[PDB]
C-alpha cells in the first residue's frame, strides 16, 4: 500500500529552510545547503548553492 | 485602427443617419453633450473606430452630409443625437432636383461635387489606417440616387484598394412611392453594381411586414424603421469594435460571401425580434436563434428565400454563449433542408461570436446571405424599367440636359444581362 | 543548458499560446508579477525552471515567447489583461491591417512588413540561450492570417538556423463541422507550405475535441476555453521530461528520429487520456492496465481518424507520475497480443516509452479533476490518409467552376501555384499508399 | 434538503438549466448552480455583468480562484454529512 | 482473488438488484457513504478497492426508462455505484416483445457491452456471471436476452447465472406476459446454464403463513430473493472446512445438456414475534425446507419426480446431524428420489451466520438451509403457460404489433415448436430404465 488520502490533499504544502553543513573534513565549513520537506509522503530534498 | 468613414446622401440617407448615431450613441455610452458618462472600461478601449478626438474631451461623429434642398439638412440637427455633426462639414446647393435622376446625376449633382468629394478626403486622410466606406441612400429619388452614385464611382477611382460597404433600399412592387422610381433605381444599380464591392438592398415591403407580424404594434411610424435598420447596420460592425472569439471585420464578410466580382447581393435582417408580449414568454435559447433566422418573414427582404437555393450565408451572433451549439446548429441548418443548399459549394456557412451584446438584449445574431432568389426584386422592377420605355412616355425630362437615349438602352440590356446572367448559377450542376 | 523557445502565430495560435504559458505557469508556482509567491526568501536553488524561463538576477522571469498576429484586437487583450505584467513589453508586435482568410494576402502582400521585425525578435531572444533544442509552433490553417504569416515563418526559418528540429500542432478543418467558407484553399495550399519545410506536424481536428469533452468530462455545452486546456496538457507531458528530472528522460531532439521514417510522410496525430470530470473521478483507481489500454481505444483518439482501417509504423510514449516499469512492461505486450489493432510488417517494435515522476500539474476550476498517473502517446498510422484524401475531393470541386479564384488571382499570386499544389499533395496520398503495402 | 447537485447520468430537469446558459463547465459543477440561487435571470442585464467577457474577466487571475474552489466544495458534502447511525439510512420506505 | 460479475436487466430486476445490494452491503460492514468503518481481502469477491477509502461495487444496471433508475441515483445511496454506469435511454420499449430486441435495443449495448468488458479486465478470478431479469416485460426478454445472445459469443466457455420471474399460474399484471413469456424462454434456453424459477404468487403465500403480515408490498418480496442470492454465493468468501465455488455448481444440478431449470425453496423464514418459541433443531428446519407448501415457486414438487439436488447449510450446524439429517429423508414416501441417481446431493458447511436487515420481517437465528433443487414436476409450469400460449394465437391477436416491430411472422412459429421439444424431452428423463 503506498498512502493516497495524504497525497490528494496534503501535497500544496512545502517547506523550504537552510542551513550550514557539518562534518569533519575541513572542507565542508564555510557553503551553504538548502534543504526541502514535502509534506506529502516524508521526502527530503537537498540541493549545493554556489556563490 | 482598422476603422471606416461614413458618408449618407439624401433625405432618406439623411433620415437613416439621424438613428444610426442614435443607436450608436447609447451602447458607446456617448451623452448628447460629446461627453463621456459611461460604466464599463472598454467602451472607450475602440471608441476611434467610429469617434475622433477634440478639444474638451467631447467626441464627434465623422460623417458627411450631403444634400440638394434644405428642409431635410436642417431637420436632422434638431432631433435628439443631432448636435453631433460638425458645423463645417456641411455642404449644400439652392436649386433642388426632385425626383429628376438626370437632374441628379449630370448638372447639379455634379456641380457641388467638387466639396463634397473635398470633405470626404480631408476626414479619411487624417486617419492612422482607412478601411473602408459605407454608403446608405436610397434609389427613389433622382437627386439622392443618381448624386448618390456620383459620389460612389470617384472613390473608388481615388482609392482602389479599399473596401467599401453599401446601404439603400430599393421600391417594392406591391407598396409604391414614387412613379419615377423604376428609371432612376435601375440606372443607378447600372454604376454601383460596376464599382460597388459589397451589398446594399433591404426592402421596405418586408420592412412592414416585420413590423406588424412580428412587432404586432397598432401603428407604426418612422420611428420603427429606423431603428430596426440601424440596429442591423450595428451587427454589421459589432465585433469590429468589442473583442471576441472569432472577430469578423468586413473583408472577412466580404471574404465569405462573395463567390464572384459581379454577384455582390446580400438580403439582411435582423433577431430576435418580438413584441412586448413575448419578452417574457420567449425563452432566450439557442434553438430560438437559428428558428427565427433563416425563416421568411424575419427577412427583411422583398425576395422569397424559399424559392431559390442559398449559395452561401454567415452570422454574427451577439453576446456570450457556448461556441458548440454555434457549430452543429448551423450543421442541422444546412442539412435538413439539403435542396435548399446549392450543390457545388461544401460548407458554406461562416460563423462569428461577438461578447459584448447591444443593449436591451443579453443575446443577437443578424444575418448576411446572399439568395439567388434576389432575382426576383430585379425581374419585378425589370419588367417595369422596359415597360415605361416603349411607349416613349416620360422621355422629355431625362433628354432635357445633354443625356441621349443610347445610354439608356444600354443599361437595359446590362441589368438584364445580369438577371440572364444571375439565373445561371442558380442550376448550376457538378 | 536547455533552451526552447515558442513561435506563435494566428488568433487559435495565440489563445493555444495563452493557456499554455498559463499551464506552465501555475506547474512551478510563479505568480503572474515574477515574483514567485509574495513570500519565498530563499530561492537560490532548484533550477529547473530554466526550461521554459530565462532569469533577470532579481525580480520577474520573461517567456521566452514572442507573439505575432495580423489583427490588432486579439493581440491588444493580452497586454491588458490580467497578465501585462508578465510578457515582455516589445516583444509582442502586432500589425496594423488585417489579413481576412486572403491566403494570397497573407503570403506575398502584408506578411513581409512584419517578418522582418519577427527574425529580430527571434534572433534577440535565441541568442541568449546556449543550448537551443527546438522550436514549438502553434499555426492555424483554418485562417489564412494564421497560415501566411505562419507559413512563411517556417521557410524563413529553414534557411537561416539551419538543421535545427522544429515541432508543430497543426489543426485543418474539421470533417463536417465547418468554420470559414474558404478554408479548403488555405488547407490545402498551406499543406505544401509545411509539407517540404517542416520537420514534424500533427492533426488536432477541432470537432474531435467536441466529442472527446462530452464523453469524459461530462460537458454537452463546452466552449473554446475549454478545448485550449486540454491541448495545452498535450504539450505538458511531452515537453514536461525536460525539466523534471527522470529514472528515463527523453530529449526534445529524441522524437523524430523516432517518429519519422521518411523525409515525406511527416504527420502525426496524438491522444489523451485520463480525462476524468470531478464528479467522478475518484471513483476509479485508475490503474496502468487500464490508462494505456484507453490509449488505443478508437473512439477516443483525439482528432477523428479511424486507426482500425489501417496500421501502425512509429510511436513514441511519454509517462509522467508514479507508474512503475512493471506497469510498463505489461500493458505494451496486452497490445501485442489484441487482434483489433495491428502493426505493418517491417517495424517489430512499435513502443517508445518513457517515464516521468513529477505528476501533471491541475489548474484550479479547470474541467480535469485531481490525477496521479498519466501518460501521452504521439502515434503514427496509416490512417492518416482519410483527412487529406477526403479533403483532396473539396479542394476540387471549387476548383471545377473556379469560384472565388478571382480574388487569389489578384493578389500577386500567380495561376500555376494552384497547378503544382494539387501535384504534390497526390504524390503523398499516392506515396502514403506504397508504404502501406507489405512487402 | 436534497443533494446539492446530482451526479452525471441523471435525468430529469435542473430549474435554471435552459434559461439562463451556463455554458462552460463539466456538469458537476453547473448541477450545484442552479439549486442555491446565483445567476441573472431574466433577459436583462446589469452594467456590471456586461463588459463575465472571455479574455478580459475570465481565463485569468490565479490563486483567487483556489480559494473559491474550496469554500465551494464544503458546502457539498457537509450537509450531506447530516447522517449517521449504526442503522443504514431510510432504505425500507424512502425507495 | 476471485470475482464474479452482476449483470442487473428490468425495472423488476432493477430493485431486486437494489434489494440484493442492501444485505451485501451491511454484510462487510462497509457503510452506504463508501468509507469503511476502520479497525481482509474477503471482500474482493463482490467488490474491488479504488485505491483510498471508498469502494466501487460491480454493479452494471440497465432500463430503457430513466424514472426507476433514477429513484436509486437520488436515494440514499448515491455515492455507492458508479457515476456513469447505470446506463439509460430515453424511450420505454412499453412490453412488447420486439421493441426491446428489434426497434431500440441495439442502440443502447454497444454502450452496454463495453462496460461488461472493462469489468473484467480490472479484475482477475471471473467465476461467473449471474443475471436478473423480469420475462413479464418487452424489455426484459430484450436486452437481457441479447446480452446472453450476446455474452455468449464474447467470452465463451466460462458460465453464467440466470434468476428469471415468469408469471403465476393466476396472478398476473397485464395480458401480454403469455406472449413475451413465451419468446424468451427460447433465447435463454440456448445461452445460459443454469435457472431457478422465482414465480412471485409463491412468495406472498409464504411471506403470509410464517411472517404474519397482511399488507405485504413489493420491497418486501424483493428482500427474500435479494437473500436467497446470499446463500447460493454466501459460501464463496467465508471461511469454512467445506467450501463450494461459483464453478463447482453445473457438475451437480445438470442431469442433461437441456434440461436446466430447477426450483427452489428458503426457510426457516419466522418472524421476530415467534422465532423464540421452537428449539430450531436441523432435523426440523430441514423437514420444514421440503414441505411442499413452503416451495419457493409455484410448482408443486409433489406432482413431479426428483433427479439431483444440492443445498448449503449456514452458521453452526454440526456435520453428523446433517448426515443424520439426510439418512431420515431417504426412508420417507413424500419425496421418492430417482431410479438411475441413488443419491442427488452435494452438502456443504458454511460458517457465518446469515445477517440481519433493520425495521423488515427477518429475525436473527444461528440455524438455516436454503435450497436449490430440480424436479420433473417443472413440468407444470411450461405446460400451463403451454396451454394458456396456444388460446390467443388462434386469432393473432396482438400479433399484428409484434410483427409490425420487424419481427417475422415465422418466428412465433419456430418459437412454439421449441418448447414443445423440451416439453416432450423431460417425459422422458421421468421414465425409469
Ligand atoms: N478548436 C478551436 N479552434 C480555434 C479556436 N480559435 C480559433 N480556432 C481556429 O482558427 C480558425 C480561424 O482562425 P482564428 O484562430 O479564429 O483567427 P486567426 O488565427 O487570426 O485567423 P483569421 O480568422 O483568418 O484571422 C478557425 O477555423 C478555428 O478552427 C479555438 O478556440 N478552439
Ligand atoms: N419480484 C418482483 N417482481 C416484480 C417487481 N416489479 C415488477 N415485477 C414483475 O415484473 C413484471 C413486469 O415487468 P417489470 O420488470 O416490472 O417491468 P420491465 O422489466 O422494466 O419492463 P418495462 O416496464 O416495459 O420496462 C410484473 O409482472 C411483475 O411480476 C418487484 O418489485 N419485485
Ligand atoms: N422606410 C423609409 N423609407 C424612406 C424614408 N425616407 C425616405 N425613404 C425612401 O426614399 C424615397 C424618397 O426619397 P427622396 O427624398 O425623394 O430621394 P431624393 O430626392 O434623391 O432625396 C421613398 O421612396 C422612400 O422609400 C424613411 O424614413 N423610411
Ligand atoms: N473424514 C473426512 N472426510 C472428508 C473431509 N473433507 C472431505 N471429505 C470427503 O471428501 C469428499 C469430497 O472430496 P473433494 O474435496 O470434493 O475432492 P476434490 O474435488 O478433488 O477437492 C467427500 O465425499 C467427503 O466424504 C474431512 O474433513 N473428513
Ligand atoms: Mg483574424
Ligand atoms: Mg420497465
Amino acid at each position: 500500500r503506498k498512502d493516497i488520502n495524504k497525497m490528494y490533499t496534503q501535497d500544496q504544502y512545502i517547506l523550504r529552510f537552510e542551513g550550514k553543513l557539518i562534518s569533519q573534513n575541513k572542507e565542508d565549513n564555510h557553503r551553504k545547503f538548502i534543504i526541502s520537506f514535502f509534506c506529502g509522503d516524508d521526502t527530503i530534498m537537498v540541493y549545493e548553492t554556489a556563490d | 485602427m482598422r476603422e471606416i468613414v461614413h458618408i449618407q446622401g439624401g433625405q432618406c440617407g439623411n433620415q437613416i443617419g439621424a438613428k444610426f448615431w442614435e443607436v450608436i450613441s447609447d451602447e458607446h455610452g456617448i451623452d448628447p453633450t460629446g461627453t463621456y458618462h459611461g460604466d464599463s472600461d472598454l467602451q472607450l478601449e475602440r471608441i476611434n473606430v467610429y469617434y475622433n478626438e477634440a478639444t474638451g474631451g467631447r467626441y464627434v461623429p465623422r460623417a458627411i452630409l450631403m444634400d440638394l434642398e434644405p428642409g431635410t439638412m436642417d431637420s436632422v440637427r434638431a432631433g435628439p443625437f443631432g448636435q453631433l455633426f460638425r458645423p463645417d462639414n456641411f455642404v449644400f446647393g439652392q436649386t433642388g432636383a426632385g425626383n429628376n435622376w438626370a437632374k441628379g446625376h449630370y448638372t447639379e449633382g455634379a456641380e457641388l461635387i467638387d466639396s463634397v468629394l473635398d470633405v470626404v478626403r480631408k476626414e479619411a486622410e487624417g486617419c492612422d489606417c482607412l478601411q473602408g466606406f459605407q454608403i446608405t441612400h436610397s434609389l427613389g429619388g433622382g437627386t439622392g440616387s443618381g448624386m448618390g452614385t456620383l459620389l460612389i464611382s470617384k472613390v473608388r477611382e481615388e482609392y482602389p484598394d479599399r473596401i467599401m460597404e453599401t446601404f439603400s433600399v430599393v421600391p417594392s412592387p406591391k407598396v409604391s412611392d414614387t412613379v419615377v422610381e423604376p428609371y432612376n433605381a435601375t440606372l443607378s444599380v447600372h454604376q454601383l453594381v460596376e464599382n460597388a464591392d459589397e451589398c446594399m438592398v433591404i426592402d421596405n415591403e418586408a420592412l412592414y411586414d416585420i413590423c406588424f407580424r412580428t412587432l404586432k404594434l397598432t401603428t407604426p411610424t418612422y420611428g420603427d424603421l429606423n431603428h430596426l435598420v440601424s440596429a442591423a447596420m450595428s451587427g454589421v460592425t459589432c465585433c469590429l469594435r468589442f473583442p471576441g472569439q472569432l472577430n469578423s471585420d468586413l473583408r472577412k464578410l466580404a471574404v465569405n460571401l462573395i463567390p464572384f466580382p459581379r454577384l455582390h447581393f446580400f438580403m439582411i435582417g435582423f433577431a430576435p425580434l418580438t413584441s412586448r408580449g413575448s419578452q417574457q414568454y420567449r425563452a432566450l435559447t439557442v434553438p430560438e436563434l437559428t428558428q427565427q433566422m433563416f425563416d421568411a418573414k424575419n427577412m427583411m427582404c422583398a425576395a422569397d428565400p424559399r424559392h431559390g437555393r442559398y449559395l452561401t450565408a454567415s452570422a454574427l451572433f451577439r453576446g456570450r454563449m457556448s461556441t458548440k451549439e454555434v457549430d452543429e446548429q448551423m450543421l442541422n441548418v444546412q442539412n435538413k433542408n439539403s435542396s435548399y443548399f446549392v450543390e457545388w459549394i461544401p460548407n458554406n456557412i461562416k460563423s462569428s461570436i461577438c461578447d459584448i451584446p447591444p443593449k436591451g438584449l443579453k443575446m443577437a445574431v443578424t444575418f448576411v446571405g446572399n439568395s439567388t432568389a434576389i432575382q426576383e426584386m430585379f425581374k419585378r422592377v425589370a419588367e417595369q424599367f422596359t415597360a415605361m420605355f416603349r411607349r416613349k412616355a416620360f422621355l422629355h425630362w431625362y433628354t432635357g440636359e445633354g443625356m441621349d437615349e443610347m445610354e439608356f438602352t444600354e443599361a437595359e440590356s446590362n441589368m438584364n444581362d445580369l438577371v440572364s446572367e444571375y439565373q445561371q448559377y442558380q442550376d448550376a450542376t457538378a | 543548458m536547455r533552451e526552447v523557445i515558442s513561435i506563435h502565430v494566428g488568433q487559435g495560435g495565440i489563445q493555444v499560446g495563452n493557456a499554455c504559458w498559463e499551464l506552465f505557469c501555475l506547474e512551478h508556482g510563479i505568480q503572474p508579477d515574477g515574483q514567485m509567491p509574495s513570500d519565498k526568501t530563499i530561492g537560490g536553488g532548484d533550477d529547473a525552471f530554466n526550461t521554459f524561463f530565462s532569469e533577470t538576477g532579481a525580480g520577474k522571469h520573461v517567456p521566452r515567447a514572442v507573439f505575432l498576429d495580423l489583427e490588432p484586437t486579439v493581440i491588444d487583450e493580452v497586454r491588458t489583461g490580467t497578465y501585462r505584467q508578465l510578457f515582455h513589453p516589445e516583444q509582442l508586435i502586432s500589425g496594423k491591417e488585417d489579413a481576412a482568410n486572403n491566403f494570397a494576402r497573407g503570403h506575398y502582400t502584408i506578411g513581409k512588413e512584419i517578418v522582418d521585425l519577427c527574425l529580430d525578435r527571434i534572433r534577440k531572444l535565441a541568442d541568449n540561450c546556449t543550448g537551443l533544442q527546438g522550436f514549438l509552433v502553434f499555426n492555424s490553417v483554418g485562417g489564412g492570417t494564421g497560415s501566411g504569416l505562419g507559413s512563411l515563418l517556417l521557410e524563413r526559418l529553414s534557411v537561416d538556423y539551419g538543421k535545427k528540429s522544429k515541432l508543430g500542432f497543426t489543426i485543418y478543418p474539421s470533417p463536417q463541422v465547418s468554420t470559414a467558407v474558404v478554408e479548403p484553399y488555405n488547407s490545402i495550399l498551406s499543406t505544401h507550405s509545411l509539407l517540404e519545410h517542416t520537420d514534424v506536424a500533427v492533426m488536432l481536428d477541432n470537432e474531435a475535441i467536441y466529442d472527446i469533452c462530452r464523453r469524459n468530462l461530462d460537458i454537452e455545452r463546452p466552449t473554446y476555453t475549454n478545448l485550449n486546456r486540454l491541448i495545452a496538457q498535450v504539450i505538458s507531458s511531452l515537453t514536461a521530461s525536460l525539466r523534471f528530472d527522470g529514472a528515463l528522460n527523453v530529449d526534445i531532439t529524441e522524437f523524430q528520429t523516432n517518429l519519422v521514417p521518411y523525409p515525406r510522410i511527416h504527420f502525426m496525430l496524438s491522444s489523451y487520456a485520463p480525462i476524468i470530470s470531478a464528479e467522478k473521478a475518484y471513483h476509479e483507481q485508475l490503474s496502468v492496465a487500464e490508462i494505456t489500454n484507453s490509449a488505443f481505444e478508437p473512439a477516443n483518439m483525439m482528432a477523428k481518424c479511424d486507426p482500425r482501417h489501417g496500421k501502425y509504423m512509429a510511436c513514441s510514449m511519454m509517462y509522467r507520475g508514479d507508474v512503475v516499469p512493471k506497469d510498463v512492461n505489461a500493458s505494451i505486450a496486452t497490445i501485442k497480443t489484441k487482434r483489433t489493432i495491428q502493426f505493418v510488417d517491417w517495424c517489430p517494435t512499435g513502443f517508445k516509452v518513457g517515464i516521468n515522476y513529477q505528476p501533471p500539474t491541475v489548474v484550479p476550476g479547470g474541467d480535469l479533476a485531481k490525477v496521479m498517473r498519466a501518460v501521452c502517446m504521439i502515434s503514427n498510422s496509416t490512417a492518416i490518409a482519410e483527412v487529406f484524401s477526403r479533403l483532396d475531393h473539396k479542394f476540387d470541386l471549387m476548383y471545377a467552376k473556379r469560384a472565388f479564384v478571382h480574388w487569389y488571382v489578384g493578389e500577386g499570386m500567380e495561376e500555376g501555384e494552384f497547378s503544382e499544389a494539387r501535384e504534390d499533395l497526390a504524390a503523398l496520398e499516392k506515396d502514403y499508399e506504397e508504404v502501406g503495402i507489405e512487402t | 434538503n436534497q443533494a446539492k447537485s446530482h451526479i452525471p447520468g441523471y435525468a430529469g430537469y435542473i430549474p435554471g438549466i435552459r434559461s439562463e446558459n451556463m455554458y462552460g463547465k463539466t456538469y458537476g459543477k453547473i448541477t450545484y448552480m442552479s439549486v442555491t440561487n446565483q445567476h441573472h435571470k431574466g433577459p436583462d442585464l446589469p452594467p456590471d455583468l456586461r463588459y463575465t467577457s472571455t479574455v478580459k474577466g475570465e481565463f485569468t487571475d490565479q490563486k483567487g480562484v483556489k480559494k473559491q474552489e474550496l469554500l465551494r466544495q464544503a458546502v457539498i458534502e457537509e450537509a450531506k454529512i447530516t447522517s449517521s447511525g449504526y442503522g443504514s439510512s431510510p432504505l425500507r420506505t424512502k425507495y
